[PDB]
């Protein structure tokens, strides 16, 4: 695994493509740990294999609005 | 007997309570380590947990979330303390585990839940030093959806002329809250920077703790809920005001303190903000 990431889709990406994307992440060997489905903000979080990470980074501006490492926040 | 923490009086919340404004029917999501729903001085309306290994949002294994919740809405009765908005509907949105940490992905799911469940106010007494496009999108979406979003500015103190405000507090859509003591002096640990919006009591703040306990905690994470509670008081009087109206009033009625880099617009005055 390349690590934990958060991926947000461009808003013109269809529901089928969104589903297809996540199924692919799992098929490659990754995981889906959270999914976001708000008007104007769709995406997911999970562990990504390197090939998925680079694919999403390359699709920035097309399929992907943003792809980033999943950071940690604290109560202090 | 019930005690009114100095911070509640400092922001002038009692004046509104006496007028019948206590945050009734206002939904406040405490995005934190959960809330001990069994505390005699707290009433929890609902919630959800985004922490994989801790699925119960009503079990606060840290204590932080329960303390924050008490500052927002400890019940007005004959025991414990008194919250800023004692009649507010509290929602425990657990995104931090027992160790006080949580993934940004969980926090975002918590914000999504808050939006989906029509929360009026979100309080995030937490933060991280790393920026996040997704986290910004989430808080921006909540604000665009009409939610008043409040967060602790951070406890990183000063660092020359550099901002020390953490995320999500650092985002423009969020109201970043710094901490002052009972003398309106900025706490040494209170984060600073142009992203600091307002100040609230954050030193030795007495509130509810799990297991029918009470105690004084330090932090801009104690200051933040004073502002979240203040937003609830304002909405209980002006239920039709947009979050923009609530925020504008809070920031325009502060008691000016020191330089904005260190005190933002100053100490909130909810009595004045309630117009
Ligand atoms: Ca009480």
């Amino acid at each position: 695994s390349a690590g934990k990431f958060i991926v947000i889709f461009k808003n013109d990406v269809s529901e089928d493509k969104i589903r297809e994307t996540k199924d692919e992440v799992i098929a490659e060997g990754g995981t889906i740990t959270n999914e976001y489905n708000m008007p104007g903000m769709k995406g997911f979080a999970g562990e990504l294999t390197p090939q998925s990470l680079t694919k999403f980074q390359g699709l920035q501006g097309d399929l992907i609005d943003s792809i980033e490492e999943d950071h940690v926040a604290h109560a202090y | 007997a019930q005690s009114v923490p100095y911070g509640v009086s400092q922001i002038k919340a009692p004046a509104l309570h006496s007028q019948g404004y206590t945050g009734s029917n206002v939904k406040v999501a405490v995005i934190d380590s959960g809330i001990d729903s069994s505390h005699p001085d707290l009433k929890v309306a609902g919630g959800a947990s985004m922490v994989p290994s801790e699925t119960n949002p009503f079990q606060d294994n840290n204590s932080h979330g329960t303390h924050v919740a008490g500052t927002v809405a400890a019940l007005n009765n004959s025991i414990g303390v008194l919250g800023v908005a004692p009649s507010a509907s509290l929602y425990a949105v657990k995104v931090l585990g027992a160790d006080g940490s949580g993934q940004y992905s969980w926090i975002i799911n918590g914000i999504e839940w808050a939006i989906a469940n029509n929360m009026d106010v979100i309080n995030m007494s937490l933060g991280g030093p790393s920026g996040s496009a997704a986290l910004k999108a989430a808080v921006d979406k909540a604000v665009a959806s009409g939610v008043v979003v409040v967060a602790a500015a951070g406890n990183e103190g000063t660092s020359g002329s550099s901002s020390t405000v953490g995320y999500p507090g650092k985002y423009p859509s969020v109201i970043a809250v710094g901490a002052v003591d009972s003398s309106n002096q900025r706490a040494s640990f209170s984060s600073v920077g142009p992203e600091l919006d307002v100040m609230a009591p954050g030193v030795s703040i007495q509130s509810t703790l799990p297991g029918n306990k009470y105690g004084a905690y330090n932090g801009t994470c104690m200051a933040s809920p004073h502002v979240a509670g203040a937003a609830a008081l304002i909405l209980s009087k002006h239920p039709n005001w947009t979050n923009t109206q609530v925020r504008s009033s809070l920031e325009n009625t502060t008691t000016k303190l020191g330089d904005s880099f260190y005190y933002g617009k100053g100490l909130i005055n909810v009595q004045a903000a309630a117009q």
